[PDB]
C-alpha cells in the first residue's frame, strides 16, 4: 500500500490492520458494559453529604461520560478505521475521550491528596472543608479540564484516507504538539502525586500499632491497589508513545513501515486506559461496607 | 413581593445564619472528652494534670479540649447518657489502691462494663487511667492481690499484679472490632498524661477520617 | 439609651461637612440607622438609611450622589458625609434607631439632633394643619396616602410620631394600631388603606405639639405636613 | 413498727384498687365503637427549619401560633418565625446541655435548663435590643427535665431528683416543692386552667398535683417502664402519657384510672413526645424510630404517620389555633406539618 | 424509716378518700368534647389553601 498521508498539512502515515478490528471490540464491549453497570450506579447513588463523596461523584461522572462514547470507537474499529458520522461528531467524540480521561485522572489525584491530608495531617483544616468549597473546587477543576482540551473542538481531525475516512488525535506524525505533552503529563505528574501521597499515608500508619491492624491493613492494601491499578492501566500507552517519539526523532516518516508495529501496539494499549474507568467503581466505591 | 420590613427581617435572619455557621465551625474544631470514674478514683488529679455538670477547658499542641465531668450528678444515667453520644473519647479513671477497700474495684469494673458496652458508645474509644500506682506498690508489698481476685495466680509483685488488673479491665470490652482501650498508669506527680490523651485522640481522629473517606 | 449628634454648624455653599451620631445604651450593631432632617419651620424629611451589617444603603433623591452614610460599629458611631451643600440642606438632622423583626417597633428612639446652616413616591397628606383643643377633650387627627398602605401580609405600615416644643420626635404608634412602649393608653390608632386616624382620649398637657404620619411601605420614607395641637 | 405501716399501706392500696374496679363499668372502646373513624390523615410538610447544628432536644410554640422556640445541644436557643421561616432571635446559652424549653404565654420571656440543674429565664423585650438573662433559678439537685410558665412571675419545673418545684421569678425561690415521686421526673404538663399539673416519672407513675395547696392529689399507674412524655387533654379532665414500653395511655382524672392504651405489635421503641390536637380527637406521638404516629384518641386505631425525620423525633407541639404541628428530631432539623 | 412509712400511709389515705365517677360518664364526656369542637379542628378538617397560613 501507500500509508503516507497529510493531516492538517503534516506528513504522517496511518496503518489499517484488521487485527485492530478483530481484537479491540472484544475488550471495548466488555469495558462499556461493565462501565455502565458500575458507574451508572455510582451516579444514581453518589459513590453528596461530604466532600469526599462529592469528589467521588465527579470521578464517576467522568467515567460514565468516557464509557458512553466507547461504542463509537468500537464502530470506528469494526469498520477498520472508517468513521460513518462526519466531522463535527468525531471532533466531539475525541474531545469527550480526552476531557473525560483527564478529568478522571484529576479526580483520582484529588482523592489521593485528600486521603493524604486525612491520614498524615488529622488536624489540618482541609479535613473540615464544607460541601460548598468542594463544589467550587470541583467546578474549577472541570473548567481546567475543558480549557485544556477544547482545542480538540477548535481544530480539525477528520481526513480522507483513500477510500475511507479516518478520525484520530493519535496519528504518527512528525509533529510534536501540546496534545502529546498533555498525554505524557496526565500520567507522569498525577502518578508522582499519587505515589507520594500513598507512601506518606502508609509510612504514617505503620508508626502506630494500637491494636486495630485488621482494618488499617485493609486500608493500606486498598491504597496500594489504587496505585498499581493506575500504573498498569496507563503506563503501557505512554511507553509505546515514547518509543514512537524516539523513532520519529531519529527515523523521520519516509520509510514509515517501521512504525507499523508500534502503531498497532499503541492502539492496543489505549484500550487499557479506558478499562480504568470500569475498575474505579470497584476500587473506590464498592470496597466500602455498603 | 416582600415589604421593606420583611426584607429587613430576612437580612437579619441571614446575619443570624452567618453567626450560627461561624459558631459551628469553631465548635467542630474541638475535642470532646467525657470524664468518668468511681468515687475517689483520682479523676481530680487528672483534671489537675489536664453542682451539675463541670466543664474544664484546656489546650495542647494547638488542639482545644473540652472535658465534661458528670460525677456530681447522681440520677438515672440512662436518661442523660445519650447526651454524650459523639463525644470524641471517654476518659475512665480507676484507682489501683482500691482493690482491698470497701470490693471497690468490683464496683469500678461494673461501671466500666456498663459504659464500655453501652449502646451509645459502640464506636467511642476509652482512655483508661489506672491511678495511684505508688500506693498500690506499697499495699501489694504489704497485702495480697487475691483479696480482690481470688483466682489470681502469679507473683504478688507490682508488675504482675498491675498487668493483671489491666487485662481484667480490658477483657470487659465485648466489642474488640469497633473500639479501642488505651491504658496508661499514672501517679500523683506526672507530666505525660496530657501527651497520652493527645496521642489517643489523634489516633481516634485519624481512624474517623479513614472511615469518612471510606478506607474502612 | 442615648444618641448624641454632633458636627453641625455654619458652612458656605459648595462646602462639605461630616456629621456624627455617638450611640450608647444599646446594641448598636443590631440596629438599622436612619438620618432624618427638619427644615427650620417645616416638617420631617427622610434622608438616608443604613442597615444592620451595612448591607443595604438607601438615599433620598434630593441627596443621592451627594450624601454618604456609614457606620463604625466597634466605636458605635454613625457618620453622614455631605458634599456640595446647598441652601436646601439647611436643617436640623436627627439620627433615628430602627430594628426589624416580627413584632418589632422600628423608629422607636430618636436623637436630639444637630443644626446645619448653609449661607412615583407616596404622598402623605395631613389635611388639618392646626387644631385648638381644651384639656379633657377627645381629639382625632387624620392622614391620607396616595396608595393603600395595607400589604398582602396583613400589615398597614403607618407610623404616628409626636414632636413636642423643643424636643425630638417620639414614636406613638407603629403599623397603625400598635401603641409604643412607654406611651400612655390615651392614644389609639385605626383606619384602612389610604385613610388613617389617631385618636387622643382624655387630652392632657404635654400632648401639645405636632403629630406626623409616616409610611414605611416603600422607600423613600415620606412624612405628612404635620397636625399641630395647641391648648 | 414498720410492719404495721406496711400492712396498712397494702390495705389502702387494695381499697383503692377495689374502688377503681367498681367504677370500671364500661370501656372507652365500647362506647366509642359506635362513632365513625377519622379516616386516613395525610399531613404534609409545609416548612423546614434549618438552623441548628446539633440534636434538638426541646421545642415550644408561642401563644400566637406563629413563633417558635427551639434548643439544641449546640446551645444557640433559636426563636423562629414559622410563617416566613425567619430566625427572629438566636440566644447563646451558658451551658450547651439543654433539655427543655418554655415560651411564656405573653411572649416576653423564654426559659431553658438541663444538666446544669438551673432554669434560666431570658427577657425577649428589652430597651437595649438584645436578649438578656433575666433570672437563674437554682435549687434542684438533679437535671432539669421540663419547665412551663404559669405567668411572667411563676414557673413550674421538674428535675432528675425526684421533685418538682414552683418558682417565683422575681425572688428566685421555690415557693412549693412536690416530693412524692420515687424516680426521675421526666415530663410536666399544666392544666388549661393553671390550677393543677400532671408529672410523669421514671417510677412508671404519673401524679396529679395541686399548684396552690402543694400536695399530690392523685397517682396513676399502669406503665411498665419510665414515662417520658405527658400531656393534658384539652378540657383538663384527662391526660395522655407515653412510655418506654412503646405504649401511650389515656387516663381520666375523675374516674381515677386508665381509659385507653395505644400500642401496636410493629412498634417496639419508646415514645419521646405526646400532644393532642384541638378538640382532642387526634393524639400525636413522636417515637424513637424516627417517626411520629397519629392515633385516634377515641378509637385505638392509627390514623396517620408523619415520616420524614432521619433520626428520632425528640419533641413535637401543636399550635393554639390547631393549624400546624411542629416536630423536632435528633437530626438538626424541625419540620412544620399540616 | 418510720416517718417515711407514716407519710406513705397518710398519702394513701388522702388518695383513697376521693369521689369517683363511672368510666361510662367520663367516656361520654370525652366523646362530647371531641364532637362539639370537631369543626374547629383544622387537622381533622383540612383547611382550604386560601385560609392556610402554611401553604
Ligand atoms: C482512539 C483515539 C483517541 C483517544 N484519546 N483519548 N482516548 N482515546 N484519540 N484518537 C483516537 C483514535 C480513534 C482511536
Amino acid at each position: 500500500s501507500d500509508h503516507f498521508l497529510v493531516i492538517n498539512g503534516k506528513n504522517c502515515c496511518v496503518f489499517r490492520d484488521e487485527n485492530i478490528a478483530k481484537v479491540l471490540p472484544p475488550v471495548l464491549g466488555l469495558e462499556f458494559v461493565f462501565g455502565l453497570l458500575g458507574n451508572g450506579l455510582a451516579l444514581w447513588i453518589f459513590c453528596s453529604w461530604k466532600s469526599s463523596r462529592i469528589f467521588l461523584f465527579n470521578l464517576a461522572v467522568a467515567d460514565f461520560l468516557l464509557i458512553i462514547c466507547l461504542p463509537f470507537l468500537t464502530d470506528n474499529y469494526v469498520h477498520n478505521w472508517d468513521w460513518r458520522f462526519g466531522g463535527i461528531p468525531c471532533r466531539v467524540m475525541l474531545f469527550m475521550l480526552a476531557m473525560n480521561k483527564q478529568g478522571s485522572i484529576i479526580f483520582l489525584t484529588v482523592v489521593a491528596v485528600a486521603r493524604y491530608f486525612r491520614v498524615v495531617h488529622p488536624h489540618h483544616f482541609l479535613n473540615k472543608i464544607s460541601n460548598r468549597t468542594a463544589a467550587i473546587i470541583s467546578c474549577f477543576l472541570w473548567g481546567l479540564t475543558i480549557g485544556l482540551t477544547v482545542h480538540l473542538l477548535y481544530t480539525n481531525m477528520m481526513t480522507k484516507n483513500g477510500e475511507a475516512y479516518l478520525c484520530s488525535s493519535f496519528s504518527i506524525c512528525y509533529n510534536f504538539r501540546w496534545h502529546d505533552a498533555m498525554f505524557l503529563l496526565e500520567f507522569f505528574l498525577p502518578l508522582a502525586i499519587i505515589l507520594f501521597c500513598s507512601g506518606r499515608i502508609i509510612w504514617s500508619l505503620r508508626q502506630r500499632q494500637m491494636d486495630r491492624h485488621a482494618k488499617i491493613k485493609r486500608a493500606i492494601n486498598f491504597i496500594m491497589v489504587v496505585a498499581i491499578v493506575f500504573i498498569i492501566c496507563f503506563l503501557p500507552s505512554v511507553a509505546v508513545r515514547i518509543r514512537i517519539f524516539w523513532l520519529l526523532y531519529k527515523y523521520n516518516v519516509r520509510n514509515c513501515d517501521i512504525y507499523s508495529s508500534v502503531d498497532l501496539a499503541f492502539f492496543t494499549t489505549l484500550s487499557f486506559t479506558y478499562m480504568n474507568s470500569m475498575l474505579d467503581p470497584v476500587v473506590y466505591y464498592f470496597s466500602s461496607p455498603s | 413581593t416582600l415589604s421593606a420590613e420583611d426584607k429587613a427581617a430576612v437580612e437579619r435572619s441571614k446575619m443570624i445564619d452567618r453567626n450560627l455557621r461561624e459558631d459551628g465551625e469553631k465548635a467542630a474544631r474541638e475535642v470532646k472528652l467525657l470524664l468518668l470514674g468511681a468515687g475517689e478514683s483520682g479523676k481530680s488529679t487528672i483534671v489537675k494534670q489536664m453542682t451539675g455538670i463541670v466543664e474544664t477547658h484546656f489546650t495542647f499542641k494547638d488542639l482545644h479540649f473540652k472535658m465534661f465531668d458528670v460525677g456530681a450528678q447522681r440520677s438515672e444515667r440512662k436518661k442523660w447518657i445519650h447526651c454524650f453520644e459523639g463525644v470524641t473519647a471517654i476518659i475512665f479513671c480507676v484507682a489501683l489502691s482500691d482493690y482491698d477497700l470497701v470490693n471497690r474495684m468490683h464496683e469500678s469494673m461494673k461501671l466500666f462494663d456498663s459504659i464500655c458496652n453501652n449502646k451509645w458508645f459502640t464506636d467511642t474509644s476509652i482512655i483508661l487511667f489506672l491511678n495511684k500506682k505508688d500506693l498500690f506498690e506499697e499495699k501489694i508489698k504489704k497485702s495480697p492481690l487475691t483479696i480482690c481476685y481470688p483466682e489470681y495466680a502469679g507473683s504478688n509483685t507490682y508488675e504482675e499484679a498491675a498487668a493483671y488488673i489491666q487485662c481484667q479491665f480490658e477483657d470487659l470490652n465485648k466489642r474488640k472490632d469497633t473500639k479501642e482501650i488505651y491504658t496508661h498508669f499514672t501517679c500523683s506527680t506526672d507530666t505525660k498524661n496530657v501527651q497520652f490523651v493527645f496521642d489517643a485522640v489523634t489516633d481516634v481522629i485519624i481512624k474517623n477520617n479513614l472511615k469518612d473517606c471510606g478506607l474502612f | 439609651v442615648q444618641l448624641v449628634e454632633s458636627g453641625g454648624g455654619l458652612v458656605q455653599p459648595g462646602g462639605s461637612r461630616k456629621l456624627s451620631c455617638s450611640a450608647s445604651g444599646f446594641a448598636f450593631s443590631s440596629f438599622g440607622m436612619h438620618w432624618v432632617r427638619q427644615a427650620p419651620e417645616k416638617g420631617l424629611e427622610w434622608v438616608a438609611y443604613i442597615s444592620s451589617g451595612s448591607g443595604t444603603i438607601y438615599y433620598a433623591d434630593t441627596v443621592k450622589g451627594r450624601f454618604t452614610i456609614s457606620r463604625d460599629d466597634p466605636k458605635n458611631t454613625l457618620f453622614l458625609q455631605m458634599t456640595s451643600l446647598r441652601s436646601e440642606d439647611t436643617a436640623m438632622y436627627y439620627c433615628v434607631r430602627s430594628i426589624y423583626y416580627y413584632g418589632s417597633s422600628p423608629f422607636d428612639f430618636w436623637g436630639q439632633g444637630t443644626t446645619l446652616t448653609v449661607s412615583s413616591d407616596i404622598v402623605m397628606t395631613q389635611a388639618t394643619s392646626s387644631v385648638p383643643v381644651t384639656p379633657g377633650e377627645s381629639v382625632s387627627i387624620s392622614c391620607r396616602s396616595s396608595k393603600s398602605l395595607l400589604h398582602s401580609n396583613g400589615n398597614t405600615y403607618l407610623y404616628w410620631f409626636l414632636q413636642r416644643p423643643g424636643q425630638s420626635p417620639q414614636l406613638l404608634i407603629y403599623r397603625m394600631s400598635n401603641l409604643a412602649s412607654g406611651v400612655p393608653d390615651r392614644f389609639s390608632g385605626s383606619g384602612s388603606g389610604t385613610a388613617f386616624t389617631l385618636t387622643i382620649s382624655r387630652l392632657e398637657a404635654e400632648d401639645v405639639g405636632v403629630y406626623y404620619c409616616m409610611q414605611h411601605l416603600e422607600y423613600p420614607l415620606t412624612f405628612g405636613a404635620g397636625t399641630k395641637l395647641e391648648l | 413498727e414498720l410492719d404495721q405501716l406496711r400492712q396498712e399501706a397494702e390495705q389502702l392500696k387494695n381499697q383503692i384498687r377495689d374502688a377503681r374496679k367498681a367504677c370500671a363499668d364500661a370501656t372507652l372502646s365500647q362506647i366509642t365503637n359506635n362513632i365513625d373513624p377519622v379516616g386516613r390523615i395525610q399531613m404534609r410538610t409545609r416548612r423546614t427549619l434549618r438552623g441548628h447544628l446539633a440534636k434538638i432536644y426541646a421545642m415550644h410554640w408561642g401563644t400566637d401560633s406563629r413563633l417558635l422556640v427551639s434548643a439544641s445541644q449546640d446551645g444557640k436557643l433559636i426563636i423562629w418565625d414559622s410563617y416566613t421561616t425567619n430566625k427572629v432571635h438566636a440566644i447563646p446559652l451558658r451551658s450547651s446541655w439543654v433539655m427543655t424549653c418554655a415560651y411564656a404565654p405573653s411572649g416576653n420571656y423564654v426559659a431553658c435548663g438541663g444538666l446544669d440543674n438551673i432554669c434560666s429565664i431570658y427577657n425577649l423585650k428589652t430597651r437595649e435590643g438584645n436578649v438578656r438573662v433575666s433570672r437563674e433559678l437554682a435549687g434542684h439537685t438533679g437535671y432539669l427535665s421540663c419547665c412551663r410558665f404559669l405567668d411572667d412571675n411563676q414557673i413550674v419545673t421538674s428535675s432528675g431528683d425526684t421533685t418538682c418545684a414552683l418558682w417565683d421569678i422575681e425572688t428566685g425561690q421555690q415557693t412549693t416543692t412536690f416530693t412524692g415521686h420515687t424516680g426521675d421526673v421526666m415530663s410536666l404538663s399544666l392544666a388549661p386552667d393553671t390550677r393543677l399539673f400532671v408529672s410523669g416519672a421514671c417510677d412508671a407513675s404519673a401524679k396529679l398535683w395541686d399548684v396552690r395547696e402543694g400536695m399530690c392529689r392523685q397517682t396513676f399507674t399502669g406503665h411498665e417502664s419510665d414515662i417520658n412524655a405527658i400531656c393534658f387533654f384539652p378540657n383538663g379532665n384527662a391526660f395522655a402519657t407515653g412510655s418506654d414500653d412503646a405504649t401511650c395511655r389515656l387516663f381520666d382524672l375523675r374516674a381515677d384510672q386508665e381509659l385507653m392504651t395505644y400500642s401496636h405489635d410493629n412498634i417496639i421503641c419508646g415514645i419521646t413526645s405526646v400532644s393532642f390536637s384541638k378538640s382532642g380527637r387526634l393524639l400525636l406521638a413522636g417515637y424513637d424510630d424516627f417517626n411520629c404516629n397519629v392515633w385516634d384518641a377515641l378509637k385505638a386505631d392509627r390514623a396517620g404517620v408523619l415520616a420524614g425525620h432521619d433520626n428520632r423525633v425528640s419533641c413535637l407541639g401543636v399550635t393554639d389555633d390547631g393549624m400546624a404541628v411542629a416536630t423536632g428530631s435528633w437530626d438538626s432539623f424541625l419540620k412544620i406539618w399540616n | 424509716s418510720i416517718a417515711q412509712a407514716r407519710k406513705l400511709v397518710e398519702q394513701l389515705k388522702m388518695e383513697a378518700n376521693i369521689d369517683r365517677i363511672k368510666v361510662s360518664k367520663a367516656a361520654a364526656d370525652l366523646m362530647a368534647y371531641c364532637e362539639a369542637h370537631a369543626k374547629e379542628d383544622p387537622l381533622l378538617t383540612p383547611v382550604p389553601a386560601s385560609e392556610n397560613p402554611f401553604r
